[PDB]
């Protein structure tokens, strides 16, 4: 009840862009902070979309549960529209650190259901067991506040 | 009386507790909406909030008296708001889950 | 201005300095207190040059305007990039 | 825009970045600045292919889409020691293929 949107009946009108080459799954929060998916984006394909000012967005790939920077940021509010009516956003790859994008490639080509019949340290089991899931990341931006 | 309890504590109950359902817990305030051709269109506005607090206050006499006051609000959300409009498809979504739960409706006492 | 980094195997490496202090781990070799050269007896040059390349990417796209694309890791030296980048902190 | 490329004789690469513009006359005077030899007693090659100190970094090839960041170019080095010579160096490593459970 802190990271949520507020509910406001305002006009804002917002393009996606998905300029990731990714599918993305843009993901709207409730006004109780809660994961909303709405209709992917195919990777290079941008959508003319209307919202409200004051709702927030974070963006997620559909099928490998990851993470996504709508204008090198985390996280999309609405701008002021007005005379710039179609705020846009743009989305693309986040600069992974090499670790964990190693740890994605390697749940891409390993069966989930092993990941324990790789000869790796068991402290390097529960990093790929560790799927980059949305609330996940929520808790961290929750405390980003200071 | 079982039936104006299940759709009480159950029926009622989830639907409450629903994001877009927090506009249909109150009825319509035509000045500050800007609207004042809402009483004149809707001539039952007996539903938002006041479905609940008839319902404990056993108003409603049977299983099907409360259950009619329930469509009322999502037919009148259709009637004044046009078709795909943001308060509609709110509306849409309550009733289908309302759908959701009663198809294990217990019998009438 | 370049720091020289050494595979178990033997292949040099000469990459600027800031580039491999992406790294947690050449950032705290490379002295809090304090002489630029380092190598790694478990670190292969096949796997030593991706991370070498996850270097030039790592500097070249970090807050940027242009589209970051995707990285490129060949299957078979997944698995040995992991326990390098593991150890490397970056 | 800019062109990232790498360039190998024996066990020892360099990694950096340079100007399509620039010719690779110009490339060989910054070698100097790593392994301080003139840029006479090296010669640069790409792969098989002498580079004359005329052509840029372009018109040998060498574009934005083969010498990524991600993935740069490779492009080869020679020295003469005392007269001429010492061709080629080509210098590989391999990397343990299986696929276990993959
Ligand atoms: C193609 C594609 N590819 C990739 S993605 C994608 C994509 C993206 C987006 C979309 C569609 N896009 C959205 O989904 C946007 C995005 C995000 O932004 C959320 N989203 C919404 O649309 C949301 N909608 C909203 O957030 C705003 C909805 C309001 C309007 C304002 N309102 C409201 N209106 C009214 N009327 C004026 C109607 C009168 C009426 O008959 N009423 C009968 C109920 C009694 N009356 C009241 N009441 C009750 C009074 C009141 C009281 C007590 N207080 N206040 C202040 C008032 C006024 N309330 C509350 C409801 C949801 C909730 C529908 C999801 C689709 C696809």
């Amino acid at each position: 009840p802190v990271l949520r949107s507020v509910n406001s009946r305002e006009p804002s009108q917002v393009i996606f862009c998905n300029r990731s080459p990714r599918v993305v799954l843009p993901v709207w929060l409730n006004f109780d902070g809660e994961p909303q998916p709405y209709p992917t984006l195919p990777p290079g394909t941008g959508r003319r979309i209307h919202s409200y000012r004051g709702h927030l967005w974070l963006f997620r790939d559909a099928g490998t549960h990851d993470g996504l920077l709508v204008n090198q940021t985390e996280l999309f509010v609405p701008s002021l529209n007005v005379d710039g009516q179609p705020i846009f956003a743009n989305i693309t790859l986040p600069v992974y650190t090499l670790k964990e994008r190693c740890l994605q490639v390697v749940r891409s080509l390993v069966k989930p259901e092993n990941y324990r019949r790789l000869d790796i340290v068991r402290s390097l089991y529960e990093d790929l067991e560790d799927h980059p899931n949305v609330q996940k990341d929520l808790e961290r931006l929750t405390q980003e506040r200071i | 009386t079982n039936q104006l309890q299940y759709l009480l504590r159950v029926v009622l109950k989830t639907l409450w507790k629903h994001q877009f359902a927090w506009p249909f817990q109150q009825p319509v305030d035509a000045v500050k909406l800007n609207l004042p051709d809402y009483y004149k269109i809707i001539k039952t506005p007996m539903d938002m909030g006041t479905i609940k607090k008839r319902l404990e206050n056993n108003y409603y006499w049977n299983a099907q008296e409360c259950i009619q006051d329930f469509n009322t609000m999502f037919t009148n959300c259709y009637i004044y708001n046009k078709p795909g409009d943001d308060i509609v498809l709110m509306a849409e979504a309550l009733e289908k889950l309302f759908l959701q739960k009663i198809n294990e409706l217990p019998t009438e006492e | 201005m370049y720091v020289k980094l050494i595979s178990s195997d033997g292949h040099e490496f000469i990459v600027k300095r800031e580039h491999a202090l992406t790294s947690g781990t050449i950032k705290a070799m490379l002295s809090g207190p304090g002489t630029n050269e380092v190598n790694f007896r478990e670190i292969p040059s096949h796997v030593l040059s991706k991370v070498c390349m996850y270097f030039t990417y790592k500097v070249r796209y970090t807050n940027s305007s242009t589209e970051i694309p995707e990285f490129p890791i060949a299957p078979e030296i997944a698995l040995e990039l992991l326990m390098a980048a593991n150890f490397l902190d970056c | 825009m800019d062109v990232f490329l790498m360039i190998r004789r024996h066990k020892t690469t360099i990694f950096t970045d340079a100007k399509e513009s620039s010719t690779v006359f110009e490339l060989k005077r910054i070698v100097e600045g790593i392994l301080k030899r003139p840029p006479d007693e090296q010669r640069l090659y790409k792969d098989d292919q002498l580079l004359d100190d005329g052509k840029t970094l372009g018109e040998c090839g060498f574009t934005s889409q083969t010498a990524r960041p991600q993935a740069p170019a490779t492009v080869g080095l020679a020295f003469r020691a005392d007269d001429t010579f010492e061709a080629l160096c080509i210098e590989p490593f391999s990397s343990p293929p299986e696929l276990p459970d993959v």
